[PDB]
């Protein structure tokens, strides 16, 4: 492809800055919109103590040994289920 | 503006190589020397800053074997394989 | 290659001492552990 | 006195301190994992940071301040950097391999399907797409930086490099937040294992690449780069593109195709 | 004659079958009579004596081809020494058998082996070529 | 019925999916019949095949997990 | 700058051959002995 | 900010015999001493820990 | 002065000497581990204890010989000493990073000793397969200390390989093309490109083992959906290249030793030697699942890996025939280095050919995990890699130290080693065909005869090992200084004298383009 | 002038060989090593059941 | 090129009147690399070059290398000396055997 | 007077003579091997099975008392 | 089983094991020939005073010594891969037996009809009966009908093991979570022995396999009796 624009006389700083502010940062701002939109809590599913999940062959080396490193009580159940 | 150039800011050996290249000279051996005809009257002239330097002779184009020998200050020496003549031209930089 | 004669010649006798002492340095510690395996094995 | 263009380096203690630091960080992870103590590890992390700090300081002394980087030196360092990035690519390769192996033939324990039963993947169109555009944007703003530097423009070099850094940072913050929000964890079988380990080593590289861009920002502030000689900047721009490209493969493989 | 370590970068003398004319003479300094000999050498060589011819040879070269190529008795020392040390190894194995190795298992006792051999024959271990093939089940003995 | 026959869907040395598939089929079949009130004995072929193929500890663990509500396959 | 030449480009002294013997003996000797002492360690442990 | 590269070049090219890792002056010596002391001390500590873990507790 | 020179080195010859001392000391460790193996095996019944301690010894034996003796000697030792001299370069490209490749090795070795001191050791095999290597069948620190040792040794070689590739590519005289570097330099570059690409795969795989052991991942644990056979693929994707890394610098030394003692100015068929090493290095990445033919692989997969594996015989045979052709017509010097080379040619050939037998996956069902594989790989490693090292060691010892060995004693050591290794490993073919398994502390009684003799051979090799140490002492103790060396015109590394000065090629060589 | 090998080679060879043969014959036959040779032709099979 | 052209090149080489000591050595050292024993006419020309260079010893060494190059073909060296005998006589070159230089 | 001997390509001559001898020897050993090892083996297996009676082998084994499952 | 001083393979017990024997003879003859050619050439190169030390032309001889080996590899691969695909053709087993490896013993399940399964452990040396083989005997052998095609399925319940019986030419790894398949047909009744062939911890040396091959009718009664 060629995407759908033009220039190519030279590739100098002016061009790449034109692309930074005219294409790249706008896209980031559109994706930031779209995300800060589909964000906010989706509903936690019923806990089922599946044996292929919540693995523990050895206690983790921090906390009480049973919590993952970025444990989020809202959405990460422990092997025996979601926390108090 | 606001970014130094090499002309303004390069220093030490890097500046030395840059200035010399400007004058078309090669005190740091970046370039490969071109062979003379290699006869007794037209020997390859081998600069050095001492009174001997190791030469490697690639006798024929594409040989993979290089022939290595110390060239000493004095009468021209010949490659022990093809006899092309070499002569040391000592001292300086 | 050619070389010079030894600066510090090592006589047959001195080579015997160097060899004997070399072999003992390998054989003795190991021989001591293995000789005592039994007391290790069962203690 | 030499008459070649190569750099004879002064005897240095950083190779030994770097090695001892690797021993203290490995011994230290062992002690953390099995003997419930973090002390050796914290010592090894500290000597490691001091070693990298002084070693790279000294490379800056040798080049910017002492002029040892002749073209032939600089050409070697370009090779060193390409080769290093090649070896990081192969390292990511073994993790992509792991991921395709488990996802392509999901075993009975997972339900015989991918994603496993009980796994609810992130939507690749929400924060993962946003991360994707952040890192693609940062590859455009760093190319602007690089052209500014070559055209001798100090101020636009600094503004583009700053924008590039802020985007690295934003990616890192987005990803930390996603890690906290994700309903699956590293212990959720081979799905959380492949997800967190692959994307986690990528995040570590984004942190390292961002640190290197920040070293470049401060060296540029101090006028170290010329419009023609700026290897540290080039190397950090290659590494940065390497980080963006590994993200694109992770996004396509893990977030989009593995969802 | 006297070769010096500080001469390494300079052409040197060597006796080699395949490099018969080395880069320098074996002797380069000459006494008064050796100087006269080199002058005589500029006149007909027929007027040189056998002794003179030998001395000119010996100034140019160190050893002749017959000398440099001679074989030695070194092989007797290498083979006899290797044997001596291989013999010394058996002493190590004797000590290990005496001090380290305990009794072997009871299954190598002679009567166990006889019973075990019968049983392998009854189960026809390797009956095509390896083992039972060598037993004669008709004459009840090992095939001759 | 002597043993499970060659099945061209699982021609290779690794027979793990042959076992799992027949275990699934049998229990999906058992369910469909007992749902629509009717005859479980049509399901017999799959039960024979998975019994022939499948390690006893795997059957037993899969049975235990279907009882427990944690069997990850779809029945 | 450093000493150059035979016997000088090495981290151990060869000035005296019997001192050298002792040092070589401890050197190669320790390497060889170590697995024997680690086995013994493991045996004497449980 | 101003360009003071030239002053640093003068400093690091001073013909005083010092290796580059110490050429910045006395702060180099301190940081060196801190690094080397943490490396050597933490190595002795790793050996101690090895000794400790080598026996049952 | 001592500390600056030896702990803060930035010189390629001195760091090369450090590697040579470290690899020789590891060699003594590895020899002791191997004598512990054969002492257990030299008599039926249990000598040391059950299989755990036995296979802790087996595991350490292999890790020490491979990572601590072979790769340091060949690549860090001979590579650092020789490569910059053979291309007339003043040092390596990254002389300080080179010193860190060295100093990563004692900590790596210390972690490996730690592993065998704590708990009950790692009795996993050097391939460290899970689940036996996992946190239930090998609970506690030993396997983690092992993985961390491998990570240090990995970083050491990946940084080494980047330094070698760069030095070789970037630091030749400007007139010298790649096709004017000696074959040893070609072998070190080839080996470094294999290191660069293979060790990061091993590092990803052992890192997954680490996380399975400590972070509750399940890459190799079927309970979370993982697969033990995945670890095997990642391991062997490094592991087959690893074995070409172990022999490639050997093929390079052999070519220089044969050429030199045949009185020749060059090896026969240079560009075919280059081709053969590059082909071998390429093919060595697409064959690894020949280490997996009993794991339950589809037939056409097995057919491809059998075929791709056999194809390596072609380039490898070009080399073998070109060494013969270098000997052809030579003025043969029967120096001890030449004997180690000639023994190499033959015994490596034997081991490459039992390798071809194994490549046949139908027969490998029966040969796999038996002593037939152990005889294969000791012919190529304890006869091949080791004889090249010994050949290169006696050849270049006078270059590195400035003193000569006693040639009679060095010929005696060769003879004793040659008998010991062949008595050790030749009968292992019979134990293999007859079915004796690998990794066993005891064996059915029928196997007793070949295991007794194999153990007696190992004691003969011990005797050679101790003799070598004495021989190296005698050389330093007598101090016969080198005066003259032949064939410098085609052996640049000798042209600065013995030992060369600390700084060489401070004025580079002159080479014309014409 | 005779060298080492001219003076001693014959004695080195003769006594190295003799010693090696003696000590290996003794090792092999006098100290209780179990070689486990084949029973073929040597063992008389005996009832075991 | 035929054998005859090979030989004639080597005859010409050593027959150059002002051949120097470097060229004499270069020619013999190159020639003995080949898988042949030099024809008597080539040896003749090198022996005569030894004479113009006033080097008796190298003439004797040239005869030694002819004997060496023939290896186990013991018939070659006597034939070559037979053929060189007028030249040996003319120049007063004694053979290695006449000088005792064949004794080990 | 002595006749002129052959003086050229003596190494090459020796080479060719022996390589052809090594070929001849190789064929001769192939011949011998595929007769004393390979055909011998095929004939051993064929001879063993030509009139092999497996029930009778079994009955001999059963009477000698070897089996857990057959007395 | 192996017997004392054995040099080669255990006698074949299945048609496929015999096929491996003849393919090994074909290959070993190639192996002995090439290695003896190399040793021969080496000694040829080293036994002459004749020299030829100048540059030698390579592009000619490299043809031969590249094509000849290629042809040899083909002469090896052809039978090698005929045997491979043979061992893979469809065959219709009469009977499926599972074996599960454990630390350190094997358990066997014959569940085509009834639930029959048992554990098979090495007979300890001090309990060997007169005549029995140290390390090789089990309390409960794997009885199987002779002259019939049996599908064997191999897995593990803890670490890797591997299930081998050399005389039948069998070795199938035992990997947890996986069910590997292999077929077994014995031409003869008798006792056939194997040993665990993947490192699996303290008693890896001590968990052997003994198959007891008998007529079908004896196998049927044995099975009934083991319920
Ligand atoms: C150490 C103890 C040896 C015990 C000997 C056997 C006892 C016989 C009892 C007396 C009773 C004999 C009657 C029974 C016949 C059994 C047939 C069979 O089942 O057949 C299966 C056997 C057949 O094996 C044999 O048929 C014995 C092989 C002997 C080959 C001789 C060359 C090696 C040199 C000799 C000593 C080894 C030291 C060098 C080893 C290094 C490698 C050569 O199984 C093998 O595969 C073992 C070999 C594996 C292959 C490696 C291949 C390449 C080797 C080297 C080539 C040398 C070339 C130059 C030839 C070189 C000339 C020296
Ligand atoms: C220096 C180390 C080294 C090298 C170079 C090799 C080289 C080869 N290896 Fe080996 N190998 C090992 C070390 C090495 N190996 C190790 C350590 C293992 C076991 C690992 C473990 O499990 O712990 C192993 C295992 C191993 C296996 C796995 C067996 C198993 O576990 O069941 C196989 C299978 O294909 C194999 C094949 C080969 C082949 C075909 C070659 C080829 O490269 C050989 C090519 C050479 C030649 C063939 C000889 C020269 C050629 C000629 C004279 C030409 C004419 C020849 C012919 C026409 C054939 N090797
Ligand atoms: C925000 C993006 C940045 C990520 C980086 C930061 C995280 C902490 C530090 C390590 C990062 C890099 C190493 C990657 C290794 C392991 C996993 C890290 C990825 C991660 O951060 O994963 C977390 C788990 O972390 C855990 O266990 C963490 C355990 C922390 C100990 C790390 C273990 C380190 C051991 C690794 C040794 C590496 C050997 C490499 C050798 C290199 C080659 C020689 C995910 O949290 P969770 O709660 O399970 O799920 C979230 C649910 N809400
Ligand atoms: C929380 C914060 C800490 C995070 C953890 C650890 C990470 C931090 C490491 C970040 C990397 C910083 C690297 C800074 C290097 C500065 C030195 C430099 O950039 O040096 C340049 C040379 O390049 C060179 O060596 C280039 C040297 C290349 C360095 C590449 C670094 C990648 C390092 C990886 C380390 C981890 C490995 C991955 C884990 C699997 C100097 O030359 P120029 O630039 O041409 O200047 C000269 C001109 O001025 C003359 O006109
Ligand atoms: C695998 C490689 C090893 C190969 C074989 C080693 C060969 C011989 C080693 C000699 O070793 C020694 O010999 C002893 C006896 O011969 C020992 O002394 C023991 O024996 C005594 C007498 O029997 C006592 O005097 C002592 O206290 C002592 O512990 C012992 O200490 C040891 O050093
Ligand atoms: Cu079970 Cu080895
Ligand atoms: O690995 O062969
Ligand atoms: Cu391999
Ligand atoms: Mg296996
Ligand atoms: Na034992
Ligand atoms: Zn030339």
């Amino acid at each position: 492809a060629s995407a759908a624009k033009g220039d190519h006389g030279g590739t100098g700083a002016r061009t790449w800055r034109f692309l930074t502010f005219g294409l790249a940062l706008p896209s980031v701002a559109l994706c930031t919109l779209n995300s800060w939109l589909h964000s906010g809590h989706r509903e936690r599913p019923a806990f089922i103590p599946y044996h292929h999940l919540r693995i523990r062959t050895k206690p983790f080396s921090w906390g009480d040994g049973n919590h993952t490193f970025f444990h989020n009580p809202r959405v990460n159940p422990l092997p025996t289920g979601y926390e108090k | 503006g606001g970014v130094p150039t090499d002309e303004e800011q390069a220093t030490g050996l890097e500046r030395e190589v840059m200035l010399a290249a400007r004058k078309g000279q090669d005190p740091y051996n970046i370039l490969a020397p071109k062979a003379t005809s290699g006869t007794k009257e037209d020997p390859n002239l081998v600069p050095s800053i001492t009174n001997k330097r190791i030469v490697g002779c690639i006798c024929e184009e594409d040989n993979s074997t290089v022939i290595w020998f110390w060239l000493h200050k004095g009468e021209a020496q010949r490659c022990p394989s093809c006899g092309t003549h070499y002569k040391l031209v000592p001292h300086q930089l | 290659i050619t070389a010079k004669p030894a600066k510090t010649p090592t006589s047959p006798k001195e080579q015997a001492i160097g060899l004997s002492v070399t072999f003992l340095s390998f054989l003795l510690p190991a021989g001591w552990v293995l000789y005592h395996l039994d007391n290790y094995k069962k203690s | 006195h030499q008459t070649h263009a190569y750099h004879m380096v002064n005897p240095s203690p950083w190779p030994l301190t770097g090695a001892l630091s690797a021993l203290l960080m490995t011994s230290g992870l062992t002690m953390w994992f099995h003997f419930n103590s973090m002390t050796l590890l914290m010592i090894g992390l500290t000597t490691n940071m001091l070693t990298m700090y002084q070693w790279w300081r000294d490379v800056i002394r040798e080049s910017t301040f002492q002029g040892h980087h002749t073209p032939a030196v600089q050409k070697g360092l370009r090779y060193g950097m390409i080769l290093f990035i090649i070896s990081e690519v192969l390292f990511f390769t073994g993790f992509f391999w792991a991921f395709y192996h488990s996802s392509l033939a999901p075993t009975p324990e997972l339900g015989g399907c991918w994603p496993p039963t009980g796994i609810h993947p992130l939507n690749p169109l929400e924060v993962p797409l946003l991360n994707t555009s952040v890192l693609l944007a940062s590859g455009v703003s760093i190319t602007w930086a690089h052209h500014s530097l070559m055209e001798g423009d100090r101020k636009h070099m600094l503004q583009a490099l700053f924008i590039t850094i802020t985007l690295g940072v934003y990616f890192t913050l987005l990803q930390a937040s996603e890690y906290y929000e994700a309903p699956f964890t590293i212990s959720d079988g081979v799905y959380g294992s492949t997800f967190f380990v692959a994307t986690g080593f990528h995040g570590l590289h984004v942190i390292i690449g961002s640190t290197f861009l920040i070293v470049c920002f401060f060296r540029q502030l101090k006028f170290h780069f010329t419009s023609n000689h700026h290897f540290g900047f080039e190397a950090a721009a290659w590494y940065w593109h390497f980080v963006d490209v590994v993200w694109l493969f992770l996004y396509v493989s893990i977030y989009w195709w593995g969802s | 004659s006297v070769v010096k370590s500080e001469d390494y970068a300079l052409p040197s003398y060597v006796d080699r079958r395949d490099y018969p004319l080395p880069d320098v003479a074996h002797v380069k300094n000459l006494s008064a009579s050796q100087k006269a000999l080199k002058e005589k050498e500029k006149a007909s060589w027929s007027s040189l004596s056998i002794d003179e011819k030998v001395e000119l040879y010996r100034l140019k070269f160190k050893e002749s081809f017959a000398e440099m190529n001679r074989s030695t008795n070194e092989w007797k020392t290498v083979v006899g020494a290797a044997m001596f040390f291989i013999g010394f190894t058996a002493l190590l194995l004797i000590w290990e058998k005496h001090y380290v190795y305990g009794p072997i298992p009871h299954t190598f006792e002679e009567e166990w082996v006889a019973k075990q051999t019968k049983r392998m024959l009854d189960m026809k271990v390797a009956p095509i070529q390896g083992f039972s093939a060598k037993w004669d089940y008709d004459k009840n003995e090992w095939k001759k | 019925y002597q043993t499970a026959p060659f099945d061209s869907r699982f021609p290779n040395q690794n027979q793990t999916r042959n076992c799992w598939q027949n275990y699934l089929d049998f229990h999906r079949c058992e369910k469909a019949m007992t749902a629509k009130g009717g005859d479980v004995s049509v399901c017999e072929w799959y039960r024979r095949v998975y019994k022939s193929l499948c390690p006893i500890s795997w059957v037993s663990t899969w049975d235990d997990r279907r009882a427990e509500g944690t069997f990850p396959g779809k029945i | 700058h450093y000493e150059e030449g035979p016997g000088k480009n090495i981290p151990f002294s060869v000035e005296n051959k019997w001192r050298l013997l002792a040092m070589m003996t401890l050197f190669f000797g320790s390497g060889f002995a170590a697995p024997f002492f680690i086995v013994r360690h493991q045996l004497l442990k449980k | 900010f101003e360009n003071r590269v030239a002053e640093k070049q003068k400093l690091f090219q001073e013909d005083n015999g010092l290796p580059v890792h110490l050429k910045g002056g006395a702060t180099d010596n301190i940081l060196y001493r801190v690094t080397m002391t943490l490396c050597l001390g933490g190595t002795l500590y790793s050996l101690y820990c090895l000794g400790w873990a080598s026996f049952p507790h | 002065m001592f500390i600056n020179r030896w702990l803060f080195s930035t010189n390629h010859k001195d760091i090369g000497t450090l590697y040579l001392l470290f690899g020789a000391w590891a060699g003594m460790v590895g020899t002791a581990l191997s004598l512990l193996i054969r002492a257990e095996l030299g008599q039926p019944g249990t000598l040391l204890g059950d299989d755990q301690i036995y296979n802790v010894v087996v595991t350490a034996h292999a890790f020490v010989m491979i990572f601590f003796m072979v790769m340091p000697i060949m690549i860090g030792g001979f590579g650092n000493w020789l490569v910059p001299l053979m291309i007339g370069a003043p040092d390596m490209a990254f002389p300080r990073m080179n010193n860190m490749s060295f100093w990563l090795l004692p900590p790596s070795f210390l972690l490996l000793l730690a592993s065998s001191m704590v708990e009950a050791g790692a009795g996993t095999g050097w391939t460290v397969y899970p689940p036996l290597a996992g946190n239930l069948a090998h609970a506690g620190a030993s396997v983690d200390l092992t993985i961390f040792s491998l990570h240090l040794a990995g970083v050491s070689s990946i940084l080494g390989a980047i330094n070698f590739i760069t030095t070789i590519i970037n630091m030749k005289p400007p007139a010298m093309s790649q096709y004017q570097t000696p074959l040893f330099v070609w072998s070190v570059m080839i080996t470094a490109v294999l290191l660069l690409l293979s060790l990061p795969v091993l590092a990803a795989g052992i890192t997954m083992l680490l996380t399975d052991r400590n972070l509750n991942t399940t890459f190799f644990d079927p309970a979370g959906g993982g697969d033990p056979i995945l670890y095997q693929h990642l391991f062997w994707f490094f592991g087959h290249p690893e074995v070409y890394i172990l022999i490639l610098p050997g093929f390079g030394m052999i070519s220089h030793i044969v050429t030199y003692y045949s009185g020749k100015k060059e090896p026969f068929g240079y560009m075919g030697m280059v081709w053969a090493m590059m082909s071998i290095g390429f093919l060595g990445f697409i064959v690894w699942a020949h280490h997996m033919f009993t794991v339950g692989m589809d037939v056409d997969t097995r057919a491809y890996f059998t075929s791709a594996t056999m194809i390596i015989a072609i380039p490898t045979g070009v080399k073998v025939f070109s060494w013969l052709a270098t000997l052809h017509g030579g003025n043969i010097k029967w120096s001890p280095a030449m004997m180690w080379a000639l023994g190499f040619i033959f015994l490596f050939t034997v081991g490459g050919l039992t390798g071809i037998v194994l490549a046949n996956s139908s027969l490998d069902i029966v040969l796999h995990d038996t002593y037939y594989v152990v005889a294969h790989f000791h012919y190529v490693l304890s006869m091949g890699a080791v004889f090249a090292i010994m050949g290169g060691f006696v050849h270049w010892f006078p270059l590195f130290s400035g003193y000569t060995l006693n040639d009679t004693w060095a010929k005696i050591h060769f003879a004793i080693m040659f008998v010991g290794v062949n008595m050790t490993f030749f009968p292992q073919h019979f134990l293999g065909l007859s079915g004796m398994p690998r990794r066993y502390s005891d064996y059915p009684d029928a196997y007793t005869m070949w295991n007794t003799i194999s153990s007696m051979g190992s004691f003969i090799s011990l005797t050679a090992v101790m003799l070598m140490v004495f021989i190296i002492w005698e050389a330093f103790a007598s101090k016969r200084e080198v005066l003259t060396v032949d064939l410098t015109t085609t052996n640049l590394e000798w042209l600065n004298g013995c030992p060369p000065p600390y700084h060489t090629f401070e004025e580079p060589t002159y080479v014309n383009l014409k | 002038a005779p060298d080492f090998h001219d003076k001693y080679g014959n004695a080195v060879l003769a006594s190295g060989a003799t010693f090696c043969v003696a000590v290996w014959v003794y090792m092999a036959t006098q100290i209780g090593i179990e070689w486990n040779p084949s029973p073929v032709g040597r063992v008389t099979p005996k009832e075991w059941r | 090129e035929t054998d005859e052209e090979f030989d004639a090149r080597w005859v010409t080489y050593f027959n150059k009147p002002d051949i120097d000591a470097w060229e004499l050595r270069k020619g013999m050292n190159t020639l003995v690399g080949y898988d042949l024993v030099p024809e008597p006419k080539i040896i003749d020309a090198a022996l005569r070059a030894c004479r113009r260079l006033n080097d008796f010893a190298s003439a004797v060494r040239i005869l030694e290398v002819v004997k060496d190059k023939a290896g186990p073909h013991k018939e070659i060296y006597p034939y070559v000396i037979q053929e060189l005998r007028p030249t040996l006589n003319e120049l007063g070159i004694s053979t290695p055997e006449e000088l005792g230089l064949d004794k080990v | 007077a002595l006749a002129k001997p052959q003086m050229r390509g003596l190494l090459a001559r020796r080479l060719r003579f022996h390589i052809v001898g090594a070929f001849m020897v190789s064929l001769g050993f192939a011949t011998f091997y595929k007769f004393a090892v390979a055909e011998k083996r095929k004939k051993a297996y064929a001879d063993f099975y030509r009139n092999y009676d497996s029930m009778k082998d079994f009955e001999e084994m059963r009477k000698a008392g070897i089996f857990q499952s057959a007395k | 089983m192996a017997y004392p001083m054995q040099l080669g393979f255990q006698d074949a017990t299945s048609p496929i094991m015999e096929e491996l024997l003849h393919f090994h003879d074909h290959t070993l003859m190639i192996v002995f020939l090439i290695s003896s050619l190399v040793l021969y050439i080496i000694s040829l190169m080293l036994t002459t005073k004749l020299t030829h030390t100048s540059t030698m032309d390579a592009q000619e001889v490299e043809t031969i010594w590249t094509i000849l080996p290629a042809i040899i590899l083909i002469l090896i691969a052809l039978p090698s891969l005929r045997i491979l695909y043979m061992m893979d053709e469809i065959n219709n087993p009469s009977l499926t037996v599972k074996t599960m490896g454990h630390q350190w013993y094997w358990s066997y399940e014959y569940t085509d009809y009834e639930d029959l399964s048992f554990d098979s452990y090495m007979i300890p040396t001090s309990e060997l009966k007169p005549g029995e083989l140290r390390l090789l005997e089990v309390d409960n052998r794997v009885v199987l009908p002779m002259e019939m095609t049996i599908r064997m399925l191999v897995s593990s319940e803890d670490v890797l093991h591997s299930w081998a019986v050399p005389s039948l030419g069998l070795k199938t790894d035992a990997i947890p979570g996986r069910l590997n398949q292999t077929t077994l047909m014995s031409s003869r009744p008798g006792l056939y022995y194997g040993q665990c062939s993947e490192i699996c911890g303290s008693n890896h040396s001590f968990m052997p396999i003994v198959l007891e091959l008998v007529p079908l009718k004896y196998f049927e009664k044995w099975s009934a009796s083991m319920l």
